[PDB]
């Protein structure tokens, strides 16, 4: 918005303008392994014995508990990756 | 061989006209697709 | 140029449109653009 | 017969075999405790038996990587260093074909004009003043996701076909145009190829000059291929003859092949490359089984 | 001058769902108009 001109004064135009601002990109992962031997105990029991049950329940308690910890760390990889990218935008209070 | 026959002709134009589809697109994207409308109600379907 | 609108989007038969093969054709570069693979270029998925 | 019904049950027994080979049935007691994203987790319990290709992860320094963080699908060489700090850097087909000497001058200009800068320069003057080459610095892989950070990750195939993820847009070998080569009688003769690398040395008075060179013959036998190679190496390999014994440089041989791997004769194209506007003509191998077998000298 | 209070926040994440018509627009000219259809059922109209 302009505002009117006095005496002796140029009225200045009307002045457009137009930007546009690009969107930044960012992956984040996470990785866990499985060693190979929770993956033989996690699908089958062998024989239905004592110690084949109890590390079946140990390698499903193991692939629960992974998942659960790589959930959290995405979250925690959100809240990281946006603080990230909000301390590069922030220019320093003095300069602002 | 040569005999008049009496045939079905066209007599006018055919007409095109946009939609507010293809002037959205015409406008933004510097481009037209014919058969736009058409085209959409058939993309998600088995039909494409 | 793109190709995929082509590769997947609906499409209208036409009955006839080469008497003669295309072969010929596309051997001896009768068009301007063409676009020709033998096995199946899966290039068609990646929708950028 | 019905045949249209027996195709479909052919594709399903290859879809359910590929489940098979993809997700693991559980035999867990698998009781209602878990939230519904472990529950579907459970139930897929994805492996990796499905991509059955083989890649390592690579960093490299980026002034190396000129043309080949763009043009996906390269040759890639590891050159040891006596740097502790970096003990592996990773180089260029291209690059390495800068100082290889069957490239001609127009070519190997343009070419260093896209490689020109102060590491480069200074890894070349290292391979220069390497003794030989081919145990200093020597075969990799094919490449696939160039990262281009400040260290770029470059992936790198070293057995199967070329893709990073997806199966899509199976990317195929780049190799410089001048620097390959066919000898067989009948070029193409019936069917797949194999693409074979050559190091060929040679000797200008004073030092040893290398040259790159990559075959594609019908021959799958390593004996023939050197058979073919001698017949067709035969003049230098005399010079070299002369200049072996009278050299003291620890090497032993004329140059060594090395197979890369499979091919197609109907995915053989021309083309081009461009960095930078220098248009660089390449013969584009599309679809490359990699399969890197030993390195046999020939003397 | 720090207190704490109750503060009506969200809880789940916004949705988005592409249109057909950006579907379309996504195979055929690689972009994506978001508010297409307000684009569309605006044009010709007063309110632009």
């Amino acid at each position: 918005p302009r505002v009117a001109t006095g005496n002796d004064v140029t009225a200045p135009k009307e002045t457009t303008i137009m930007v546009a601002k690009h969107s930044e990109k960012h992956p984040i992962n996470i990785s866990f392994d499985l060693s190979a031997a929770c993956l033989e105990h996690l699908e089958n029991t062998f024989k239905n014995t004592v110690i084949d049950q109890i590390l079946n329940i140990n390698a499903l308690h193991t692939v629960l508990r992974s998942l659960k910890n790589s959930a959290d760390s995405l979250e925690r990889g959100l809240i990281h990756a946006f603080m990230q990218t909000l301390l590069r935008k922030s220019p320093p209070q003095f300069i602002v | 061989y040569i005999s008049t026959q009496v045939v079905s002709a066209p007599i006018s134009y055919g007409h095109f006209i946009m939609g507010k589809e293809n002037a959205v697109t015409a406008i933004a994207y510097r481009a037209i697709m014919a058969d736009f409308t058409q085209f959409t109600v058939n993309a998600g379907t088995e039909q494409q | 140029e793109n190709w995929q609108a082509t590769e997947i989007l609906p499409k209208i038969e036409a009955p006839l449109n080469i008497f003669n093969d295309i072969k010929t054709y596309t051997a001896e570069q009768l068009f301007d653009n063409l676009r020709i693979y033998f096995g199946d270029d899966p290039s068609r998925y990646n929708i950028s | 017969m019905n045949s249209k019904s027996s195709a479909r049950a052919a594709i399903v027994d290859t879809v359910e075999a590929v489940k098979k080979r993809k997700y693991i049935s559980i035999e867990a007691g698998t009781l209602n405790n878990v939230v519904e994203k472990e529950r579907k987790f459970l139930k897929q319990f994805l492996s990796g038996r499905e991509n059955l290709r083989i890649a390592a992860r690579v960093f490299t320094p980026c002034e190396l990587l000129a043309p080949e963080l763009e043009n996906l699908g390269m040759l890639m060489y590891r050159f040891e260093t006596d740097v502790d700090n970096p003990k592996i850097l990773f180089v260029g087909l291209f690059f390495l074909c800068s100082n290889a000497f069957n490239v001609s001058a127009c070519v190997r200009t343009a070419l260093t004009t896209m490689y020109t800068n102060s590491m480069v320069d200074n890894v070349l003057s290292m391979i220069n003043t390497c003794k030989y080459l081919e145990d200093k610095v020597s075969l990799f892989g094919v490449t696939s996701l160039v990262s281009c950070g400040s260290s770029c990750l470059l992936s790198c195939v070293m057995q199967g076909n070329v893709y990073d993820a997806n199966k899509e847009n199976i990317h195929g070998l780049t190799v410089l145009k001048e620097i390959f080569l066919e000898p067989d009688w009948e070029p193409r003769q019936h069917s797949t190829q194999y693409v074979y690398v050559v190091h060929v040395y040679k000797e200008v008075l004073s030092k040893l000059q290398y040259g790159i060179y990559v075959v594609l013959t019908s021959f799958q036998n390593e004996d023939l291929v050197v058979d073919i190679l001698r017949q067709y190496f035969e003049k230098e390999r005399f010079l070299f003859l002369n200049y072996l014994i009278n050299s003291n440089t620890t090497l032993s041989y004329f140059g060594s092949v090395q197979r890369i791997g499979r091919c197609a004769t109907e995915d053989i194209k021309s083309g081009f490359l461009q960095y930078r506007g220098i248009t660089l003509p390449v013969i584009k191998l599309e679809n490359i089984f990699v399969d890197l077998s030993e390195k046999k000298v020939f003397v």
